[PDB]
């Protein structure tokens, strides 16, 4: 996995590829590592998948019903207290590793998170095993007082760099921007340089090339009136 | 504690004609998470029409590639500049492997070529010297990918004639090698798809009474 | 790996399965377990591939030498002995091999031994080796007679190894027969278990529990 | 079977038109410990050939030994010892990459990855990496340790594939050369700030250049961090 | 010793023009010795249809799990669920498991009744969503799968051409697996029509 | 303990267990009987740990009688094995497991029909025509493969059961000192006194 | 990591690098290990990152809650409460903490809670995996009542050295200083204290 | 291998061996004789661990008809069971030692005296009137304490070995698969074909 | 143990502690680590006493057996001696050592030889447990060309931190002087150089 996320002049960009894996196998050529906590509170997630996506559903969960009972807008702050306070408690053993970003009252912020439970403040992050790849460009790219534009170009190109370097990166590039005073604009499948070449041959078959035995209809309705 | 052994990655794939081999492999090598080169050759000849490649732990690979083409040389010198045929090298590759039974060379080797009558001919082997003639065999990391779409599309398995309904088989009707390549080049992309370790490029070395000849296509990079 | 050989009027029979494995991985289906050492021995393989491989055909090599130097057949117990004392050498080495040497002579008549790895070398009439031999045992010990038919004897020896190609996961792919007489082996085909289920279950009335 | 006691980091290289270029760190590591800071781990090779080397330092030195000694040996009886038959780099790998196999064969290895950046008699650039399990490999790009990590994807940007070597001036390799150092001295904890860079081209023969520091660094961001999340002053 | 690897068994799911299609072998082992031959793997609650690989004993007392939960749920919504929300329930019922999980490898497939979309989905044993759109692989000989999917698969097939896609791809992987095979079924589905086929294959 | 046999014939099903107890080094009893009847037309074979086995056996012997008195009717041998394969799917997730692997012969009285379910300590469960645990069944299942029919009669069963333990008493190490039989059907349990 | 707390004339100085390790490779290189657990109390942390965050955290609200209901705590009752933690979870925690705090009456004040959860009050602190090899150095160099610059450059200088030879430390130089007078920020970077 | 007794009376030695040959799970075979003439009037039976027991029972046999060849004498039982011992005694010290327990029952023509030796892998030897290895003399030494005489006659030791046998078949958990018996006495070495 | 080896203007100079220890018991207070294997050149020994003796036993041998027939051998060459034996055997040895010596035509020139067995070739040297603690003070306090009386000082005062926080290290400090002028031993007590 490559996960970064960028600062610039009037928000935040979050950024990751498309690829899961077990072991040495692809399970998910694209898969959405990009998950939404609040409408304007974004995060990525690294490490093990079921704990990156429970442990963002149920802060989540927590923050609407927090910003329901004090009619303000969830703050990034408190979904990264909710989120480290939970890792924390649970040892390192719920495995999620987690860029959290976000526009809010207070402004733009972007923070890190590890498994137990310590959180980073930063500029520029990436995570994951692509990290090093993507941290590298970060560190020959970065510059204060970014654009829009050029936060967004600097964070796909650190996850084009897990893409090509990491072989536990590959795929898409999802990108997620948070701009101060504007609805938080989701780019699922921003970059797609990993389309599949034509297959030389089909391998439609004959009909009736595979060998039955028997055949039957499946009741699926219900038990039926008269 | 020292560890004699390492992981390299690659996939390679054999696949005999009726009158020609190929022996193909991808040319990424890697270890861990990391692409050390993007074109690496992994399939080699050996001389005497025989293409030959030994994958898994590169440096037993390199290793063992490098005592046979050694061993080719040394079989002119000592029998007359006799031609050394698929079936002896074969044989000749089990001692070489088995002679390191208790601290084996950690790969999976096959080879390729024609036979005596002309036909195609593919080896393989096991690490420590086991080895049986085959028309067909993917060695490496996605091994277990290519092997099967193999069995299905070249030795055309749980494969039936229409009409008869698994009574009559489809009839094993032999494969050019235009046909071969469009087999080699699908599973290597399908490969490449589902298997970290396998991209790049794709090298292929085709067989015949001719001689060795090439062809090299582009594999994805990530 | 099923390997059976056995002792009757006719000769011997031999019959092996055809499957090699790696773990769960199925590596081969046309393996052949069967190796003619000369026109009249054949050693069956189980265990590691390449311990059989290499060592048996070693073994045709010294068998080969010994009528070359005595001008006369080698006699099954003397072939026999000759791997379990070599095998016997590398014991703790962690050489993986259960293996029956086949044969026929004048002096001793149909002649099978069972060799193995841990040094063991034992003659009988009836033996089965390999991860299926319980699924073979069975369909051989309620079935065997000394007064079988070439024809019924062949028969059993192959309905033996389907027995086990079914129930042990590490057994199938097809059936080699080999049958042992005075004159000689005779090879009697490859079998494919996919075709000679189905045909047995069919004409024999057998695998009731199995639809088809 | 042995542990490295004092140890060097990465080892980094790249193509380019006309030649290759490699470098490293004046760093010997003692585990955390920063012990020694003038050890050079690029070790030239007549005039076409720089060996660079990381991991065990007492390794490294027996290596150097080994080179000396190898040059000496090719003089020994030989008229064209200076001209055609002078040590290509093609030469000093394969003998290393003889002896890293060896080794780790008697299970007693030497505790190095090595990389031989050189030019050919033809003038063919040679870029070659072994290491402690004799695994061999060659690439547009080459590093050890944590360059593979993070110097490899900054020059392969530049040299992508093969086509892209005559593309590449030596101005524009060096530059991501200097730079990739920079990134490594921002991100390993086991480098150091001064380095050592060797360029050897076809046509300007070897350039060793010694005591090269990281500069143009960027720190100033760092004053308007505070805390870990909620902390303000 | 591995709980996922006692049993043995394979389940694939794919994706065709108006239709979906999910079959699995039939074995159920203690390691090396076959047991049984009748053991399905493929169930359904409505229109919803869930595969389930890994231990035998998690996907009996899962099935029954989601008997139960789909049978509540539906006194309370006066409506069969849907793929998309049971696909939710076994993610959400696999984590509250989180550090004594099920041995198991389950797959969704069927066809939304409102929109007519077809949907297929995979899970880890832990809870994970692999919402693919092509198709859905799991169990001993998930590689095998994979390889053959990703050669013989192509989008938009017809219910008969997909049918003869989704068997050659199980078959040919089952056959590679020691743990797998002993018979095969395979569910094609279309929007208010379903045939279940039993396919012929090698016994060993 | 050691070997459980169940065959499925027409209109019965059979069960063999056999008689021998061992405490490591010496065989205390050759006389065992290793199994409960449940209900009268439903029988439980067991083995397993030492201790566990007749705990268990006796433990859902106790439940299904309970269930019997409550509802003044027999449950189906199917309901029965289902609740049986719940206990020991319980069991498998908790401090100290049953480890106990059981046989279920029923015969279902209002069906009319003989049923044979194969359960280990895990709670898998299988209903079969003939099925067994531990290494029984690797000599026996390849004989029962060959000779088995759907319409065997009990005679017949007895005979193919013969064969089995026949097999078992030549190529098993362990001398299990033969079998206990008992037979389920439409009348009742019974134990055949001569094997 | 290389931290350090100093008492002088005027009060304290808190002093710290900027470096996070996972093994050799530096996960965060600007790093803000100076942390407030009241307006002038402050405390350096090592060890665990989790572990000194999730400390300092608690140690934060219960200060907050004592003010508003006591009134302003001392240095020593915010010591007593990072020991409390400390100590009581010493099974399960590595946390390496200097509390440093500045009153009016007790002036400044430093304690030190090493990895047991025992307190040591001293005049001055260091601790980390780099203060092993200044030991010597500010054990020569230490004075009593020194001034704010001489104090400035006594952490700089000593930092420096820690930061020279051990590699999980390194980056800026962070400083906070405490008075009277308020609370003051400082930064260093690598140009200008890799030159003394 | 598994069970070897021995036993010297008036004017015999007689030893009984297993004929059970076991890999593990099968019963490979039910007749294998575990016993080597070493000369006429000498014979060795043995049990160990696989192929060992073979290849050491058949070296000892060699080198002992060897012997006898050199010297156109037969060596005496003691004189023998001195010489494994010492064999044994160098082998538990080597590389890989021979893991085989013998017993050495001879009938020594010079003093016409039976004699029954109990020899193990580690070179332990004890001359016996009854003796044997492994997990059989914890069965059989009562039986032998309680029965045995210096003066009993051939007949008289085979019915107690009988009864030694017998226990061990209603006792032992193994199924041995019966015994050979064979007698060693003045007119040389012979087998009891009925046992 | 804590030992160091400083180049100056007229030569070299070698310092050292007199502290063995069997865990925490002292198994020797006055030991002698300033061990001679040529007339002027020297080394210092740290790691295990036994491996270290038999190392310095068999150089000294080896330097005997060169000066009967080469002449006297350079400091370099010594310390190759030590390296061959102390890198071929690696495995099986714990030898930190640091060999000092003095040539009219190289003057004093000190190596480093750590566990490895590499050599380095170094202005000043400092080596064994307690060398950690003062890394920072040498560093800072450590300039070429010194006079002997400020060298002993420089050694004195090292060597006295490096004893006040290391356990193993302790007793007399050593050293031994090594000029054109000849050989001369320095040694100085507690009630010296604590109050430093
Ligand atoms: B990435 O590489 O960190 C990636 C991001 C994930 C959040 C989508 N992680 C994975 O792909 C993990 C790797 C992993 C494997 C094994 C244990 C822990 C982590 N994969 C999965 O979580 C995974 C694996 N198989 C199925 C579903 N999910
Ligand atoms: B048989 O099962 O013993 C079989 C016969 C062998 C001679 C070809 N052996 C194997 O398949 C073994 C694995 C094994 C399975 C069961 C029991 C013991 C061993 N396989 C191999 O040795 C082997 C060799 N090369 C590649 C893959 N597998
Ligand atoms: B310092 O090195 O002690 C530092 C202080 C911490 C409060 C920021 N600790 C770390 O960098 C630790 C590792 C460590 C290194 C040396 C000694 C003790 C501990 N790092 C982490 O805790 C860490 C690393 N990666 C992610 C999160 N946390
Ligand atoms: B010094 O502490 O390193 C010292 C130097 C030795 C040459 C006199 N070494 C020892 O005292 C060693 C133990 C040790 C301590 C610290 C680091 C490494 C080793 N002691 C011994 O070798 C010893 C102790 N008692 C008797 C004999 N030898
Ligand atoms: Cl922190
Ligand atoms: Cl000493
Ligand atoms: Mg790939
Ligand atoms: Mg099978
Ligand atoms: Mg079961
Ligand atoms: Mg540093």
């Amino acid at each position: 996995t490559t996960i970064v996320g960028v600062k610039f002049n009037n928000g935040v960009v979050i950024a990751a590829d498309t690829r899961s894996t077990q072991g040495p196998i692809v399970a998910d050529k694209n898969c959405a590592k990009l998950h939404r906590i609040s409408p304007k509170i974004w995060c990525a997630g690294a490490g093990t998948a079921a704990d990156t996506e429970a442990v963002t559903q149920l802060i989540g969960s927590n923050i609407e019903l927090h910003s329901l009972y004090t009619s303000r807008e969830p703050r990034v702050v408190s979904a990264l207290q909710m989120l480290k306070q939970h890792l924390f408690k649970y040892q390192g053993h719920i495995g999620a590793y987690l860029i959290v970003a976000g526009v809010d009252p207070t402004g733009s912020h972007l923070f890190s998170i590890h498994a137990h439970g310590s959180t980073d403040v930063g500029y520029y992050l990436s995570l994951g095993s692509g990290s090093l790849a993507a941290m590298a460009v970060l560190e020959s790219h970065w510059k204060q007082d970014l654009t829009k534009e050029e936060a967004i170009k600097l964070a796909s190109d650190a996850i084009q760099a897990g893409i090509w370097n990491d072989l536990g990166s590959g795929s898409n590039v999802d990108v997620c921007v948070m701009e101060i005073g504007k609805d938080a604009e989701y780019l699922r499948n921003y970059l797609t340089p990993n389309v599949r070449e034509e297959k030389q041959k089909s391998y439609k078959f004959p009909r009736g090339t595979t060998a039955v035995l028997k055949e039957s209809i499946v009741n699926i309705c219900d038990i039926q009136e008269e | 504690q020292f560890n004699p052994y390492g992981d390299n990655g690659g996939t390679i794939l054999g696949i005999a004609g009726e009158d020609f081999a190929v022996l193909a492999g991808d040319t990424r090598n890697i270890t861990d998470y990391s692409i050390n080169s993007r074109y690496e050759p992994k399939v080699f000849d050996c001389g005497d029409n025989i293409v030959m490649s030994a994958n898994g732990f590169a440096a037993d690979g390199d290793a063992l590639v490098k005592r046979f083409k050694n061993s080719v040389k040394w079989y002119h010198f000592d029998h007359n500049d006799k031609k050394l045929s698929i079936n002896s090298a074969a044989r000749n590759i089990q001692h070489l492997l088995y002679g390191k039974r208790f601290f084996p060379y950690y790969v999976h080797t096959i080879i390729a070529g024609l036979d005596e009558d002309g036909k195609g001919a593919v080896y393989s082997f096991d690490p420590v010297g086991s080895y049986e003639r085959e028309q067909c065999r993917a060695g490496g990391a996605a091994a277990s990918l290519i092997m099967p779409f193999l069995d299905n599309q070249v030795n055309f398995k749980n494969q039936y004639e229409p009409g008869t309904n698994g009574k009559v088989k489809k009839p094993l009707k032999y494969l050019s090698v235009e046909e071969v390549i469009k087999l080699v080049r699908d599973s290597f992309t399908s490969a490449t798809e589902r298997h970290i370790q396998v991209g790049d490029g794709l090298e292929i070395l085709i067989v015949t009474k001719d001689g060795v000849r090439k062809e090299f296509y582009e594999l994805k990079r990530d | 790996s099923t390997t059976l050989a056995f002792r009757f009027q006719g000769g011997i029979i031999v019959a092996v399965d055809s499957r090699a494995t790696a773990g769960n991985w199925v590596a081969s289906q046309t393996v052949k377990k069967v190796i003619e050492i000369n026109p009249f021995l054949l050693g069956t393989m189980a265990g590691g591939a390449a311990d059989c491989q290499f060592w048996e055909t070693w073994l045709g090599s010294q068998c080969r030498l010994h009528e070359l130097r005595e001008k006369e057949r080698i006699s099954v117990a003397a072939a026999s002995k000759i791997l379990s004392n070599l095998v016997y050498q590398y014991k703790g080495a962690g050489l993986s091999m259960g293996t029956m040497i086949c044969g026929y002579t004048r002096k001793e008549g149909p002649t099978i031994y069972y060799v193995d790895s841990d040094g063991t070398r034992l003659k009988g009439d009836i033996f089965c080796v390999g991860s299926g031999q319980t699924f073979a045992y069975g369909v051989l010990d309620s079935n065997y007679k000394w007064d079988l038919s070439v024809e019924d004897a062949l028969y059993l020896g192959k309905r033996s190894i389907l027995a086990a190609a079914h129930r042990d996961a590490y057994s199938g792919g097809s059936v080699n027969l080999y049958h042992v007489t005075e004159d000689g082996w005779i090879y009697h085909g490859n079998h494919d278990v996919g075709e000679l289920f189905w045909k047995v279950k069919e004409e024999e009335g057998s695998f009731n529990n199995v639809i088809g | 079977t042995q542990q490295p006691i004092v140890t060097g980091t990465s080892v980094i290289s790249m193509k380019y038109d006309n030649g290759v270029i490699i470098a490293a760190d004046n760093l010997g590591s003692y585990g955390s410990l920063l012990r020694f800071n003038g050890v050079e781990r690029l070790i030239p090779v007549g005039d076409n050939t720089v060996v660079g080397i990381s991991g065990d330092i007492s390794d490294m030195q027996h290596i150097e030994r080994l080179l000396k000694d190898l040059v000496t040996e090719n003089a020994y009886d030989n008229p064209l010892a200076d001209a055609e038959e002078a040590l290509e780099p093609s030469y000093i790998f394969e003998y290393l990459a003889t002896v890293m196999y060896q080794r780790r064969s008697k299970m007693n290895p030497l505790w190095n990855a090595i990389i031989v950046a050189g030019v050919q008699s033809n003038g063919d650039q040679f870029l070659r990496y072994v290491n402690l399990l004799g695994v061999t490999y060659s690439s547009p790009t080459l590093a050890t340790g944590f360059g593979a990590h993070m110097a490899n994807p900054l020059l392969r940007k530049v040299v992508d594939r093969e086509s892209d070597i005559p593309k590449t001036t030596v101005q524009v390799a060096e530059e991501a050369i200097v730079n990739a150092m920079r990134v490594l001295y921002y991100r390993d904890a086991r480098s150091s700030r001064n380095f050592s860079l060797a360029i050897i081209d076809k046509n300007t023969g070897l350039t060793f250049k010694k005591n090269l520091q990281v500069e143009n660094m960027k720190w100033d961001f760092a004053k308007d961090i505070k805390g870990y999340g909620t902390q303000k002053i | 010793s591995d709980p996922s690897s006692i049993n043995g068994g394979i389940v694939v799911a794919m994706t065709g023009k108006d239709c979906v299609a999910i079959a699995c072998d039939l074995r159920l082992g203690s390691q090396s010795l076959g047991v049984s031959n009748k053991f399905e793997k493929i169930f359904h609650y409505g229109h919803v249809f869930l595969g389930i690989t890994g231990l035998a004993t998690d996907v009996t007392t899962l099935n029954e799990m989601f008997r139960y939960k789909t049978n509540l749920y539906k006194l309370k919504e006066e409506r069969a669920i849907e793929p998309e929300t049971f696909t939710q329930l076994v993610s959400s019922s696999l984590y509250e498991r989180r550090f004594g999980p099920y041995f198991v490898g389950p797959v969704v497939a069927g066809i939304n009744s409102k929109s007519g979309k077809p949907f297929i989905a995979g899970f880890d044993l832990i809870g994970c969503i692999d919402e693919a759109k092509d198709f859905i692989v799991s169990g001993t000989a998930s590689d095998q799968l994979f390889g053959m999917c990703e050669s013989l698969y192509e989008p938009n097939l017809e219910p008969e051409d997909l049918f003869e896609t989704i068997s050659q791809a199980l078959l040919n992987a089952a056959d590679r697996d020691a743990l797998s095979g002993w018979g095969a079924v395979v569910y094609i589905i279309k929007k208010d029509e379903v045939v279940k086929r039993y396919l012929k294959m090698r016994q060993d | 303990m050691d070997i459980i046999l169940g065959i499925r014939v027409q209109d019965s099903v059979i069960l063999a267990s056999s008689k021998a107890v061992t405490r490591g080094i010496s065989v205390l009893k050759d006389s065992d009987d290793k199994t409960r009847q449940l209900s009268p037309h439903t029988l439980m074979s067991f083995a397993g740990e030492a201790g566990d086995t007749v705990q268990f056996a006796e433990y859902i012997q106790a439940n299904i009688q309970l269930y019997s008195i409550r509802e003044d009717y027999e449950l189906s041998p199917q309901a029965v094995s289902s609740f049986v394969r719940q206990e020991l799917a319980k069991s498998i997730r908790s401090r100290r497991p049953y480890q106990v692997n059981v046989l279920i012969g029923g015969y279902d009285k209002k069906k009319n029909k003989p049923e044979l379910y194969q359960i280990d300590y895990l709670g898998t469960k299988v209903e079969l025509p003939y099925g067994a645990h531990g290494y029984s069944g690797f000599y026996t299942f390849s004989l029962l493969d060959h000779h088995y029919r759907p319409d065997m009669t009990t005679e017949e069963g007895l005979d193919l059961l013969k064969l089995c333990v026949q097999e078992l008493e030549k190529r098993m190490p362990m001398d299990f000192k033969g079998v206990i039989v008992k037979i389920v059907d439409k009348d009742g349990i019974r134990q055949v006194d001569d094997f | 990591t290389s931290i350090m707390a100093v008492t002088f004339k005027d009060g304290v100085i808190l002093g710290a690098d900027s470096r996070t390790t996972t093994g050799a490779y530096i996960a965060n290189r600007v790093t803000d290990k100076l942390t407030r657990v009241h307006d002038k109390i402050w405390c350096c942390r090592s060890g665990s990152a989790a572990d000194t965050q999730a400390i300092a955290d608690i140690v934060q609200y219960h200060l907050e809650l004592y003010t508003s209901q006591y009134g302003t705590p001392s240095t020593e009752t915010a010591a007593s409460v990072f020991k409390e933690l400390c100590y009581e979870n010493k099974d399960n925690l590595t946390a390496g903490i200097i509390v440093a705090g500045y009153d009016d009456k007790n002036k400044g004040e430093v304690y030190t809670i090493p990895l047991g959860g025992s307190v040591h009050k001293l005049p001055y602190a260091i601790a980390g995996s780099g203060s092993t090899f200044i030991y010597g150095y500010c054990d020569k160099n230490f004075r009593e009542n020194m001034s704010k610059e001489e104090t400035v450059d006594f952490i700089k200088h000593s930092l420096s050295q820690a930061i020279k030879w051990d590699g999980s430390s390194g980056g800026v130089i962070r400083m906070v200083v405490l008075t009277a007078a308020g609370v003051e920020r400082l930064i260093f970077y690598p140009d200008e204290y890799e030159q003394l």
